[PDB]
């Protein structure tokens, strides 16, 4: 399923902002 | 609507006064005791901390000096504290005080203790449309607001996002917000929220704003985003073709407002045409939903998060702490003269 691919994928947890 | 343009009309009257002569040097550092990091960033943290003298407690973001010059943030840590000192609204977080001292700049918040969206969407696993919309709709007033100071927010994510004792959001993270008029060119944001005309290099403007609400609200709703993979340039490609996938338990009118704000024409986009905002408020997705009550603050929360008193942290992950130094000679005094 898609949620089963998203929660096995290594972006779940918080996501730091970027900019260069 | 004869009320709102005469809000927003006043609204830019003290926000530029603020924005003209930014408050400065509110308090200092020994007047707070600082308890337990609620979390980091690239330039230092956030933690809460008791003011001394009232006994209130309070978010305190750190940056250190050295470290934003390093890295060329100048101007967009500039940018968060005059923004952030200048603004006014239900679901903005207040900024309560605001100092620096030889080696790093402070910008003191109310302390939002319901945590972030992101904890509990993910420990929920996702918001039912109610849910999802009750937080949404005070995301579109704040854009509204925002937009009209000329201001650009820039960062919408549930880890942006607090929830407070009402169960109302909190906006906080100014970090990339900017007053501009024009098109601005900063590569900036978070991967899963970017615009596809920011990925692009082609100049962008509030419209961005617009997307990540499309954003936002999807990925509320399905517990997931809808352009994942590992890696950003993976996520890039997803975002640029456009192509989204809804889940089966979406609504028709869910999914018919997504597809409008998740439009890689600009040309197109909910937010971005003639109508601007209303193109939104009207959308059959939010026929439910009573405008002028969330502002007011009246309608019931789906959610309400429980505290265990001022000053509990259990809403928030733990961080590794750190000592906070301050050294005994200034350090770029002149690049952060206005702060
Ligand atoms: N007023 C507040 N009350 C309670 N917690 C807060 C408050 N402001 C920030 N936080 C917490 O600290 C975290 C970091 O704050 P913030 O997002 O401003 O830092 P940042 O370094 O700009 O992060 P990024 O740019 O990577 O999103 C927030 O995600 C939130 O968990
Ligand atoms: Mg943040
Ligand atoms: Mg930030």
């Amino acid at each position: 399923t898609t949620y089963a691919d998203f929660i096995a994928s290594g972006r779940t947890g918080r996501r730091a902002s970027i900019h260069d | 609507q004869e009320s709102v343009k005469e809000f927003l009309a006043k609204a830019k009257e003290d926000f530029l006064k603020k924005w003209e002569t930014p408050s400065q040097n509110t308090a200092q550092l020994d007047q707070f005791d600082r308890i337990k990091t609620l979390g980091t960033g690239s330039f230092g943290r956030v933690m809460l901390v008791k003011h001394k003298e009232s006994g209130n407690h309070y978010a305190m973001k750190i940056l250190d000096k050295q470290k934003v010059v390093k890295l060329k943030q100048i101007e967009h840590t500039l940018n968060e504290k005059r923004i952030l000192q200048a603004v006014n609204f239900p679901f903005l977080v207040k900024l309560e005080f605001s100092f620096k001292d030889n080696s790093n700049l402070y910008m003191v918040m109310e302390y939002v203790a319901g945590g972030e969206m992101f904890s509990h969407l993910r420990r929920i696993g996702r918001f039912s449309e109610p849910h999802a919309r009750f937080y949404a709709a005070q995301i579109v007033l704040t854009f509204e607001y925002l937009h009209s100071l000329d201001l650009i927010y820039r960062d919408l994510k549930p880890e942006n996002l607090l929830i407070d004792q009402q169960g109302y959001i909190q906006v906080t993270d100014f970090g990339f917000a900017k007053r501009v008029k024009g098109r601005t060119w900063t590569l900036c944001g978070t991967p899963e929220y970017l615009a596809p005309e920011i990925i692009l290099s082609k100049g962008y403007n509030k419209a961005v704003d617009w997307w990540a609400l499309g954003v936002l609200i999807y990925e509320m709703a399905a517990g997931y985003p809808p352009f994942f993979a590992d890696q950003p340039i993976q996520i890039y490609e997803k975002i640029v073709s456009g192509k989204v996938r809804f889940p089966s338990h979406f609504s028709s009118d869910l999914k018919d407002l997504l597809r409008n704000l998740l439009q890689v024409d600009l040309t197109k986009r909910f937010g971005n045409l003639k109508n601007g905002v209303n193109d939104i408020k009207n959308h059959k997705w939010f026929a439910t939903t009573d405008w002028i009550a969330i502002y007011q603050r009246k309608v019931e929360a789906p959610f309400i998060p429980k505290f265990k008193g001022p000053g509990d942290t259990s809403n928030f992950d733990d961080y590794e702490e750190e000592e906070i130094r301050v050294s005994i000679n200034e350090k770029c005094g002149k690049e952060f003269t206005e702060f």
